[PDB]
């Protein structure tokens, strides 16, 4: 199924930075488009890759930490969804 | 592993 998620100001504007066109979001395209942007900006440490620094980045502003793990299924699920209402 | 694969496991629930 979709949840569709309406992106707070500096979540919109992170994804309108890589493509993203619209106000409104199902979850698989907010994931996708941070993944995107993690990657574009080659945000996560070259030799661990499960490690994201973003202390110096936007993201860091959004997701309020200076870095985090990939495997933090939960905690990266939480940084996002403070940055955006439900349906 | 590559982060593009380890990001993937994450949306792939
Ligand atoms: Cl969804
Ligand atoms: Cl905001
Ligand atoms: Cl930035
Ligand atoms: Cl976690
Ligand atoms: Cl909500």
């Amino acid at each position: 199924q979709e949840t569709l998620v309406r992106p707070k100001p500096l979540l919109l504007k992170l994804l309108k930075s890589v493509g993203a066109q619209k106000d409104t979001y199902t979850m698989k395209e907010v994931l996708f488009y941070l993944g995107q942007y993690i990657m574009t900006k080659r945000l996560y440490d070259e030799k661990q890759q499960h490690i994201v620094y973003c202390s110096n980045d936007l993201l860091g502003d959004l997701f309020g930490v200076p870095s985090f793990s990939v495997k933090e299924h939960r905690k990266i699920y939480t940084m996002i969804y403070r940055n955006l209402v439900v349906v | 592993q590559t982060f593009x694969n380890l990001w993937r496991l994450l949306l792939q629930n």
